[PDB]
C-alpha cells in the first residue's frame, strides 16, 4: 500500500534511475532474469512498494523511461539490468532538444508528451493507490529541463491530492558543461518552486569534493557519482519498505520538513563512507556516525552550510541502534550548536529508525537538512545570469521559438523573490 | 649512390626525415599505442562501500 | 536514426573530401570492394544496399572532367554510385561570374535532382558538411549559389562550411580577393557556421612537429580528414557524455551574424619522436591553445574569447578533463569576454583515432580537436579588406567580370557587407 | 554542353566512357597496373592485370554472379511456412528495437557469475522486536 | 491444362517470337536441344503450357512459323535455338509480299492461307482445355499485317470460346522505316477491333527508350531491342506457369482490363530496368519499384501517360514479396496521382503475386496499361494518311489486286470513329 512510481527524463537521469533500480535490485535479491532469489521471508514482505506483477512470476519495475535522443536509452537498454523494463513503457523522440528549453517544452515536448502522459496515467491507475512522484533530472540540460518539467506540471494538475519528490542537478559554477547552463539552470528553477512538494538538489561539485577527501580512491568514474546518489535516493525510501520502531513515510518527511509552503528546497548528505585503507580501522558506533552526519563534508552540495544556521533538519538512521543513544545525541548536539539552529523551533531534529540494515553494513544514516545556507547556488546563479542577460547573448534562439523576454523577465523576478524571501528568515529574531 | 648526399638522407620527398634511432622491438611491433600510459584502472568502483566482505 | 549529407563542391572540397574519405574507410573497416570482410555504426556516413557493399553519402559537383575522372578511375572508383558523378565540360576559369550567373547554372539544377534522391532514402537527418574554396573558382561560384538554393529548398536544417580562405602573405592566384568578398557574402547570410583552415598556417603545423620540409597537398589534406572525424566522433560511436550536431550552433553562436570561428587539432606527433612525452590530458589541453596550434593563421592574443567547444576522443577519463578547465582558467595569457563567465562545452568519447597507413601520422592514444570562436576571427577579414580596396581603386581586372553577367554594382554592394561584420565584431568586444 | 556521338576508340575520357568500359566482354576491360599507378620505371620491372569493375554480361537481369539469389529463387510460401511442426522456426522480421540481445544474453557465463558474488551476500537481519 | 499457342508472322513477327521462345527456353531449363537439365521440380509440373512431349524425351514447341517470302524463315533456323521448331504443310511462301497489304491478304495470302489453317487447327486441338490465343505481328510490314491478320480473322470464326491476345507493333511517326507504311497500319486496325479482344502496342521507335536514356549502352542492336519486348511478353503469364498467392491468368485481365467491347488497347511496360553502370548500386524492394512504373520514360509506348488519365491497369508482381507492401504502395500510388486516373470507376488497380521470379531476379514486375493516351499514337498516324491521299498517291498499286477505292474510305471512316469514341471520356463526369 502506499505505492511510488519512478519516472525519469533527460540522460543524467535515466542513468542515475538505471543505477538506483540495480541498487534496490541488488537490496531485495532480485536477480537480473527476473525471478526470486531472496533469503528471509522479511525480502518479500513489502514488495508493493516498487515492483508490480505479471504472469510467470517474474517481476518488472514501474518505470517510464523517457528521453528525445534514442543513444542514451539505446545504450542503457544493452548493459546489465537493462532486460527487466517493460519495453512498452519506452518512449522517445527522433529530433534531439539540444539544450534548448524552446525546443524540449514548446515546440517538440509539447507534442511528444501525450504518448507519455496516457502511459503515465496508465501505470498510476493500474495498481492500488498512489503517494508520489519521484522525479530525478539535470535543470542544465535542455530536454531534461524542459519535458522534465513539463511532465511535472501536467502531474500536478491531474492528481491534486499526491506528493512529488523531484532532485535536480545544479550547475556549480566551477566546473560547467553548458555555455547556455545558467539560462535553462534558472528558467528551471522558477517552473518549479511553484509547483514542486519536494525537492533536495545535489551538487557535484560536493560529489567531486566528498569522492576524493573521503574515499581517497585516485580514479573515480561516473559509476561512483551514481552511485552515491542512489544510495542517497534509497537512504529516504527504506522506511517505506522495511518495518521498524517509528516509521515515516514521504508525507510524514515533508510535515517535519517543509515550515512554509514556499521552502521546499532540500540538501542531503550520506554516510558511512569510509575508505578502502582504514574501513578495517574506523570504528562503527552512535557517537562517530552522529558527528560524522553532522560532518560538513559529508554532505553532498559545495554550498556551505555553516555560512547560516539550519532552519530544521531530519535523519532516517537506519539498523539495530537503541533510540536513547540517538536522542541523547541529538539533545547535545543541539545544544552544543546552540548558534547555528534557530532560537523560536525548538526541539528541531527528527529521528527514525529501520531494523534491516543495508547490504552488508550495519548502521547507515541518510541527511536531510534544509539550510540556509542554499542561498549560495541560487545566489551565484542569479550572479552569471544578470551579466549574461545584459547582453542578450543567445536569447535570439529563446526568442525563434515563440518565448519572449517578458517570460524571462518573470523567471528572474521569481526566483529573486525567492532568494530575497528565503534570506528574510535568516535575520528574523522571537 | 644518391642518397648519400646529406640532402637525400635528410630532407626526403613525401616523408618524415629519417632520424634513423631503434626501437626496442620486443615492443612498438604489433599494437603499441605511445601515450604516457591508459590510464591505469584503479581496484573497484563500487565494492569500496557496501564492502561485501 | 541519424545522418548526413556530403556535398563537395570544387576541385578544393573534392581533394579534400577524396583525402578525408580514405580516413573514413577505414575507420568502419569497409574494404574498397565495398563488402565487409567481418554496432550500428556505420548508418551515420553509409547507406546499406539491402545486400551487399556499402556506399557513401556524398555528391560531387565540378566543372572540369579530369579531377573527377581521376576520382572515377582511382583506387577507391568502386565505392562510389555511378551516376552520383555529376560533371560538367567548361571550366569556370576563376572568374566567380561564370560559376553563378552564365554557366554554373546549367549543372546546379541536376544537384537538386540527386540530393533529394539521397534525402529521401535518409531517415532523419541531422545537417550538412560541405566543403567550398574561396580561392578555387569553380567552388567560388557554385558555393554561393547552393547555398542559397539549399536554404529555400530545405529550411531550417542547419549547415557548416570548411572554407580554405587565402593565406595572409602566400597567394595561389593573383585575383583571389576578388572572389572572397564576393563569395564570403553568400555564406554570412545563409550558413549557420563556418570553419577557418587558411592553408598557410597548416605548413607551420607540419614543420614544427613532423620535421617534414617537402610536405604535398595530400600531406595538408591529411590532417583536415582528422579534424572533420573529432567533429562528428560523437555522432556514430557510444560514449560517456555526446554533442551532437544541433548543439554546435546552441553554444557557438552569441548572435545570428557572428558565425565564425577557428578550429585547431593535437596533439599531432608521429612515432619518429613521440615517445619521448608523456601525451596526458592535462598537457595535451596546454597545447591545444597554444598560438602555434592555430590550424588559421591569426594572434589569438589579438583579441578575447567568446567560448570555445573543445571535444575530446580516447580514453580520457572525465575528471582529468576538469582539473584542465581549472589550470586554463586561472592562466593570464588567455583572457575570456566579459559576457560569458562560463563557456566551455566539454566532450568525451571512447574510440581512440585511426591512422591511414604510410601516412606521417602516428597512432597515439589520446586526441584533442579544438573548435574556438574567436574576435581575433577579425584579423583575417580586416587584412583582406587592404587586398580588395588597393586594386579597386584602378579597377583592374574588373573588365571581365562586367562582361560575363555580373553587374558592376554587384562589387560596391559587397563592399558594405565586409564592413559592416567587421564593424559588429569590435563592437561585441566592448565590455560593458 | 551536350552529349556527343561516339568517336573514338573507347579508352579515352571523352563522353558516355564509364558506361561503355564497365562492359567484361569489350577487351577495354582488364587493364595493366603498371600502366597508369607507375612511380618510377624500374621499381616495377614490368606491367600487371587487375581488371575493370565487376560487372554481368547481359544488361538485362544484373542480378547474376549472387549464388544466394539462385538458391532462394526456387522456392515457394506454402514451402516456406507450413513445412513441418518439428523443426519449423520464425522467419518474421521484428523491430529493432525488441531485438537488442542485452550483453547478459550474448556471454550467458557472466549472468551465472552475477548473483552469489553481489546477491546474498553477508547481510544481516539474531529485527529488534518482541516476538520474532 | 489450359495451354496457349503462339503464331508470328511477317519478320517482325518472326524475330521477336524467336527471341520470346529462346527466354522461356532457359527458364523452364530446356537446353537447345530439349532433354531437361533443370534442378527443382517446379519446372516440370507446369511445362505443358508452351512445350509439348514426344518419344525420346524431347520437348518442341508449339509453334506456327509463317511467311510470305523464305529469308526469314530460312534464318531463323539458322541460329541456335532454331533446331527446336516443327519442320511440320508449314506455310511459307515463294512470292514475297513487298509491303503491299493488299497482296499479302487477298491473292497472294489467299492461296497459301488454307493449309496454314489447317496445321494451326491440328495443333490447337492438342490440348485438352484451351486457353487461348496469343499472336505477335506487324501492321507496318506487308507480310504481317497484311497475311497475318487475315488468319486472325479465321481463328475467330472457328473457336469463339477462346480469347485471342496480340503483340502489335505500329510504326511511329518520328522513325521512317517505310513510304507506304501509313496505308497498311490503317487498313490493319479497322480489322482488330472487331475480332482481337486484347491488343498491346509496342513501338520501335519507343524500344530505344529505356534503351538509350536509361540503359545507356552506346550500340545497342536489334538483338538487344528484341529481349525488352520479350522481357514484358515472358511476364504476362508469369502465374499460369507457377504457383502464388493470387493466381490471374488472361480471362482475369480481360474482364479485368477491358470496361467497354470496343476499347480493348493497352500499352505495356517493364521494370526495374537499370543500366550496366549502377548494377549493384541500388535496393530492389517493393518502394523503387513501384515509383519506376509509372514513370512516363519507362512506358513502351510512344504516347506520353500525363497527356490524359487512365481507367484500368494491370500489375503482375514476381518473386516472394510481402503482400501489404503491394497493396499500401497501389493505395499511395493512387491518391498521389488522382488527377491521372478517372472519377466514376474506383478502385482502378489490380494485384497479383507469383511464387517464382524470371531467373537471375529477385523481384520483377510487368505493367499492362489502357490509357485514353493511347489516342494520341493513331491520330498522327491518321494525320498522315489523309494527307498523303488527297493526291491518290501509291494508290493505283493497291487498287490492281481488286481492292477498291469504296472500302479505302470505310477503314478510315472507323480509324476517326475510335478516336472520337475513346477521347470522350477523358473529360467525362459522373
Ligand atoms: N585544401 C586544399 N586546398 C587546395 C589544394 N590545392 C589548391 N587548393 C586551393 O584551391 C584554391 C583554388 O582552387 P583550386 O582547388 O586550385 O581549383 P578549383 O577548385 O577547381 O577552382 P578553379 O581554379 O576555379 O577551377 C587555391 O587558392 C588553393 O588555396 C589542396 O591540395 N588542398
Ligand atoms: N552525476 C552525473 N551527472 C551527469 C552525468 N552525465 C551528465 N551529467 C550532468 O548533466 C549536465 C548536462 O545535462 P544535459 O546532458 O544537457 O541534460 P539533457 O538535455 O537531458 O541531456 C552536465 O552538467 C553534467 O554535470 C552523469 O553520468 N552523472
Ligand atoms: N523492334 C524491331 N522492329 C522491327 C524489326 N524488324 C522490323 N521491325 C519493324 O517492322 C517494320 C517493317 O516491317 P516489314 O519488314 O515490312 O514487315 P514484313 O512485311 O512482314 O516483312 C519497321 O518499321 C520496323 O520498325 C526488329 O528486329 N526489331
Ligand atoms: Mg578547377
Ligand atoms: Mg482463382
Amino acid at each position: 500500500m502506499r505505492e511510488i512510481v519512478h519516472i525519469q527524463g533527460g540522460q543524467c537521469g535515466n542513468q542515475i534511475g538505471a543505477k538506483f533500480w540495480e541498487v534496490i535490485s541488488d537490496e531485495h535479491g532480485i536477480d537480473p532474469t527476473g525471478t526470486y532469489h531472496g533469503d528471509s521471508d522479511l525480502q518479500l514482505e513489502r514488495i508493493n512498494v516498487y515492483y508490480n506483477e505479471a504472469t510467470g512470476g517474474r517481476y518488472v519495475p514501474r518505470a517510464i523511461l523517457m528521453d528525445l535522443e534514442p543513444g542514451t536509452m539505446d545504450s542503457v537498454r544493452a548493459g546489465p539490468f537493462g532486460q527487466l523494463f517493460r519495453p512498452d513503457n519506452f518512449v522517445f523522440g527522433q529530433t534531439g532538444a539540444g539544450n534548448n528549453w524552446a525546443k524540449g517544452h514548446y515546440t517538440e515536448g509539447a507534442e511528444l508528451i501525450d504518448s507519455v502522459l496516457d502511459v503515465v496515467r496508465k501505470e498510476a491507475e493500474g495498481c492500488d493507490c498512489l503517494q508520489g512522484f519521484q522525479i530525478t533530472h539535470s535543470l542544465g540540460g535542455g530536454t531534461g529541463s524542459g519535458m522534465g518539467t513539463l511532465l511535472i506540471s501536467k502531474v500536478r494538475e491531474e492528481y491534486p491530492d499526491r506528493i512529488m519528490e523531484t532532485f535536480s542537478v545544479v550547475p556549480s559554477p566551477k566546473v560547467s558543461d553548458t555555455v547556455v547552463e545558467p539560462y535553462n539552470a534558472t528558467l528551471s528553477v522558477h517552473q518549479l518552486v511553484e509547483n514542486a512538494d519536494e525537492c533536495m538538489v545535489i551538487d557535484n561539485e560536493a560529489l567531486y569534493d566528498i569522492c576524493f577527501r573521503t574515499l581517497k580512491l585516485t580514479t573515480p568514474t561516473y559509476g561512483d557519482l551514481n552511485h552515491l546518489v542512489s544510495a542517497a535516493m534509497s537512504g529516504v525510501t527504506c522506511c517505506l519498505r522495511f518495518p521498524g520502531q517509528l516509521n515515516s513515510d514521504l508525507r510524514k518527511l515533508a510535515v517535519n520538513l517543509i515550515p512554509f509552503p514556499r521552502l521546499h528546497f532540500f540538501m542531503i548528505g550520506f554516510a558511512p563512507l569510509t575508505s578502502r585503507g582504514s574501513q578495517q580501522y574506523r570504528a562503527l558506533t552512535v557517537p562517530e556516525l552522529t558527528q560524522q552526519m553532522f560532518d560538513a563534508k559529508n554532505m553532498m552540495c559545495a554550498a556551505d552550510p555553516r555560512h547560516g544556521r539550519y532552519l530544521t533538519a531530519s535523519a532516517l538512521f537506519r539498523g539495530r541502534m537503541s533510540t536513547k543513544e540517538v536522542d541523547e545525541q541529538m539533545l547535545n548536539v543541539q545544544n552544543k550548536n546552540s548558534s547555528y539552529f534557530v532560537e523560536w523551533i525548538p526541539n528541531n531534529i527528527k529521528s527514525s529508525i529501520c531494523d534491516i540494515p543495508p547490504k552488508g553494513l550495519k548502521m547507515a544514516v541518510t541527511f536531510v537538512g534544509n539550510s540556509t545556507a542554499i542561498q549560495e547556488m541560487f545566489k551565484r546563479v542569479a550572479e552569471q545570469f544578470t551579466a549574461m542577460f545584459r547582453r542578450k547573448a543567445f536569447l535570439h534562439w529563446y526568442t525563434g521559438e515563440g518565448m519572449d523576454e517578458m517570460e524571462f523577465t518573470e523567471a528572474e523576478s521569481n526566483m529573486n523573490d525567492l532568494v530575497s524571501e528565503y534570506q528574510q528568515y535568516q535575520d528574523a529574531t522571537a | 649512390k644518391e642518397a648519400k648526399y646529406h640532402s637525400r638522407q635528410v630532407e626526403p620527398l613525401g616523408k618524415r626525415m629519417e632520424r634513423n634511432y631503434e626501437f626496442p622491438q620486443e615492443v612498438h611491433q604489433d599494437n603499441f599505442k605511445f601515450g604516457v600510459a591508459t590510464i591505469n584502472s584503479e581496484n573497484t568502483a563500487k565494492e569500496v562501500m557496501f564492502p561485501q566482505k | 536514426m541519424r545522418e548526413v549529407i556530403s556535398i563537395h563542391v570544387g576541385q578544393g572540397g573534392i581533394q579534400v573530401g577524396n583525402a578525408c574519405w580514405e580516413l573514413f574507410c577505414l575507420e568502419h573497416g569497409i574494404q574498397p570492394d565495398g563488402q565487409m570482410p567481418s554496432d550500428d555504426a556505420f548508418n551515420t556516413f553509409f547507406s546499406e544496399t539491402g545486400a551487399g557493399k556499402h556506399v557513401p553519402r556524398a555528391v560531387f559537383l565540378d566543372l572540369e572532367p579530369t579531377v573527377i575522372d581521376e576520382v572515377r578511375t582511382g583506387t577507391y572508383r568502386q565505392l562510389f554510385h555511378p551516376e552520383q558523378l555529376i560533371s560538367g565540360k567548361e571550366d569556370a576559369a576563376n572568374n566567380f561570374a561564370r560559376g553563378h550567373y552564365t554557366i554554373g547554372k546549367e549543372i546546379v539544377d541536376l544537384c537538386l535532382d540527386r540530393i533529394r534522391k539521397l534525402a529521401d532514402n535518409c531517415t532523419g537527418l541531422q545537417g550538412f558538411l560541405v566543403f567550398n574554396s574561396v580561392g578555387g573558382g569553380t567552388g567560388s561560384g557554385l558555393g554561393s549559389l547552393l547555398l542559397e538554393r539549399l536554404s529555400v529548398d530545405y529550411g531550417k536544417k542547419s549547415k557548416l562550411g570548411f572554407t580554405i580562405y587565402p593565406s595572409p602573405q602566400v597567394s595561389t592566384a593573383v585575383v583571389e580577393p576578388y572572389n572572397s568578398i564576393l563569395s564570403t557574402h553568400s555564406l554570412l547570410e545563409h550558413t549557420d557556421v563556418a570553419v577557418m583552415l587558411d592553408n598557410e598556417a597548416i605548413y607551420d603545423i607540419c614543420r614544427r612537429n613532423l620535421d617534414i620540409e617537402r610536405p604535398t597537398y595530400t600531406n595538408l589534406n591529411r590532417l583536415i580528414a582528422q579534424v572533420i572525424s573529432s567533429l562528428t566522433a560523437s555522432l556514430r560511436f557510444d560514449g560517456a557524455l555526446n554533442v551532437d550536431i544541433t548543439e554546435f550552433q546552441t553554444n557557438l553562436v552569441p548572435y545570428p551574424r557572428i558565425h565564425f570561428m577557428l578550429s585547431s587539432y593535437a596533439p599531432i606527433i608521429s612515432a619518429e619522436k613521440a615517445y619521448h612525452e608523456q601525451l596526458s590530458v592535462a598537457e595535451i589541453t596546454n597545447s591545444a591553445f597554444e598560438p602555434a596550434n592555430m590550424m588559421a593563421k591569426c594572434d589569438p592574443r589579438h583579441g578575447k574569447y567568446m567560448a570555445c567547444s573543445m571535444m575530446y576522443r580516447g580514453d580520457v577519463v572525465p575528471k582529468d578533463v576538469n582539473a584542465s578547465i581549472a589550470t586554463i582558467k586561472t592562466k593570464r595569457t588567455i583572457q575570456f569576454v566579459d559576457w560569458c563567465p562560463t563557456g566551455f562545452k566539454v566532450g568525451i568519447n571512447y574510440q581512440p583515432p585511426t591512422v591511414v597507413p604510410g601516412g606521417d601520422l602516428a597512432k597515439v592514444m589520446r586526441a584533442v580537436c579544438m573548435i574556438s570562436n574567436s574576435t581575433a576571427i577579425a584579423e583575417v577579414f580586416s587584412r583582406l579588406d587592404h587586398k580588395f580596396d588597393l586594386m579597386y581603386a584602378k579597377r583592374a581586372f574588373v573588365h571581365w567580370y562586367v562582361g560575363e553577367g555580373m553587374e558592376e554594382g554587384e562589387f560596391s554592394e559587397a563592399r558594405e557587407d565586409l564592413a559592416a561584420l567587421e564593424k559588429d565584431y569590435e563592437e561585441v568586444g566592448i565590455e560593458t | 554542353t551536350t552529349e556527343p556521338e561516339k568517336k573514338f576508340n573507347s579508352t579515352v575520357l571523352i563522353g558516355n566512357w564509364y558506361e561503355e568500359r564497365c562492359d567484361p566482354n569489350r577487351e577495354q576491360s582488364k587493364f595493366y597496373n603498371e600502366r597508369k599507378f607507375a612511380d618510377n620505371n624500374y621499381q616495377k620491372y614490368t606491367l600487371s592485370e587487375n581488371k575493370f569493375q565487376d560487372t554481368s554480361n547481359s544488361w538485362l537481369n544484373f542480378q547474376e554472379n549472387k549464388p544466394e539469389v539462385k538458391n532462394d529463387q526456387f522456392i515457394t510460401m506454402n514451402m516456406q511456412e507450413y513445412k513441418k511442426p518439428s523443426e519449423q522456426k520464425r522467419n518474421s522480421e521484428l523491430k529493432p528495437f525488441i531485438v537488442k540481445k542485452s550483453h547478459f544474453d550474448k556471454n550467458p557465463h557472466e549472468l551465472e557469475e552475477y548473483r552469489e558474488k553481489w546477491t546474498k551476500s553477508a547481510h544481516t537481519f539474531d529485527r529488534m522486536y518482541l516476538g520474532t
